[PDB]
């Protein structure tokens, strides 16, 4: 129930690992952010040098923050358009971290990716919709902003748009078309809400990869899973702990190193790497391996 | 609730 106990034999990756192929363990939940995207060629916000934050003084705006907030996008959309334009892939590779999802679901372990990466890549990886809780939504589709209107865009259609350097306009009615993210300011789509309240009743495993935890309610999410279920972290640093000063004032924080540590482990390093070494305590690893490069082989020849 | 930074 409520109870904390220990399911892992020990705090470690090969724990995690005899874990996963123990019986208790048959539905994953994966939790993602941008750094499963940064070896893909996206920068995430946070990283010191190649994150966003750092890079975005040209645009003359009040606070690297503002050009993602909903206000200021309402206000003027075209330094958002100008900056997807700087930011988008001309190839769009899923990383092994986006394939070790894939290989979850092709095991029947996938309960659900929820990411808050809006690039795609995880459909490209072979997620399906179903799989999927895209929190923050997508780049995928584009909707004109008009209530009565409400025209749908593929992403093929924005992309010449955002690389034309026109901002995008809808061809029945003229408004705005936005691409369907979910801007700083913005609701949720409500399928993140019933996803959540269903998906977190019968999770055996968090996989937590590539994000620091700092987007609500998309970091919240670790403190829906019951307490005794064990929850991975691969990350370049840790992530989700309870700050010792909001800790003090009235959900369940990582705690990875402290005395009372029973469920939660960290892996530091590169999520391409980690995810790498995890798929090979489980005997994936060539699996995995021929999973990339025939992929990857795949896309290099469109 | 809205996407937000904590
Ligand atoms: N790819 C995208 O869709 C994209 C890119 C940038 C930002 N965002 C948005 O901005 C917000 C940022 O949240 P976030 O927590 O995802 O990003 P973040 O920038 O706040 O943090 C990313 C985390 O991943 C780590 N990291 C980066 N590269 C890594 C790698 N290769 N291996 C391991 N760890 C790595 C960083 O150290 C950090 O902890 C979200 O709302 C998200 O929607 C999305
Ligand atoms: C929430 O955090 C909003 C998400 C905004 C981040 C967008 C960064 C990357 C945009 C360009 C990539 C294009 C991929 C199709
Ligand atoms: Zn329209």
């Amino acid at each position: 129930g409520s109870q904390k106990e220990r399911l892992l034999d020990e705090l470690t990756l090969e724990g995690v690992a005899r874990y996963m192929q123990s019986e208790r363990c048959r539905r994953v939940i994966c939790l993602v952010g941008a750094g499963i995207s940064t070896s893909a060629g996206i920068p995430d916000f946070r990283s010191p040098s190649t994150g966003l934050y750092d890079n975005l003084e040209k645009y003359h705006l009040p606070y690297p923050e503002a050009i993602f907030e909903i206000s200021y996008f309402k206000k003027h959309p075209e330094p958002f358009f100008a900056l997807a334009k700087e930011l988008y892939p001309g190839q769009f590779k899923p990383t092994i971290c986006h394939y070790f999802m894939r290989l979850l679901k092709d095991k029947g372990l996938l309960l659900r990716c929820y990411t808050q990466n809006i690039d795609t890549l995880e459909r490209i990886a072979g997620l399906e919709q179903e799989d999927l809780v895209e929190a923050h939504g997508t780049f995928y589709t584009s909707h004109c902003v008009s209530a009565s209107c409400r025209h749908e865009y593929p992403l093929s259609w924005m992309k010449e748009k955002i690389f034309s350097e026109v901002t995008p306009k809808c061809e029945d009615c003229q408004s705005l078309v936005k691409p369907d993210i979910v801007f700083f300011g913005e609701s949720l789509p409500a399928r993140f809400f019933s996803c959540m309240q269903s998906d977190f009743l019968k999770v055996d495993l968090l996989l937590v990869m590539g994000t620091s935890l700092q987007v609500q309610p998309f970091a919240s999410l670790i403190s829906k899973a019951p307490l005794s279920t064990p929850r991975l972290l691969i990350n370049k640093e840790k992530a989700g702990q309870s700050d010792p000063f909001l800790g003090m004032i009235m959900g369940g924080g990582m705690d990875f190193d402290s005395k009372k540590a029973y469920r939660d482990v960290a892996w530091l390093g590169e999520c391409d790497q980690g995810c790498l070494a995890l798929a090979e305590l489980l005997g994936w690893k060539k699996e995995l391996e021929d999973l990339v490069r025939r992929e990857h082989a795949s896309i290099d020849a469109q | 609730p809205r996407k937000q930074l904590a």
